[PDB]
């Protein structure tokens, strides 16, 4: 799922999914 | 920022690893 354009509710999503309980930081400019 | 790396341009585990706390 990473290799790919990930744009929205899909770069979120895959955020979620590898970073797990560490939680992140999505930070769009 | 990740936009640009990984929605405009292919995204890479290397690169979304970097977001997470």
């Amino acid at each position: 799922f990473v290799n790919q354009h990930l744009c929205g509710s899909h770069l979120v999503e895959a955020l979620y999914l590898v970073c797990g309980e560490r939680g992140f930081c999505y930070t769009p400019k | 920022g990740i936009v640009e790396q990984c929605c405009t341009s292919i995204c890479s585990l290397y690169q979304l690893e970097n977001y997470c706390n």
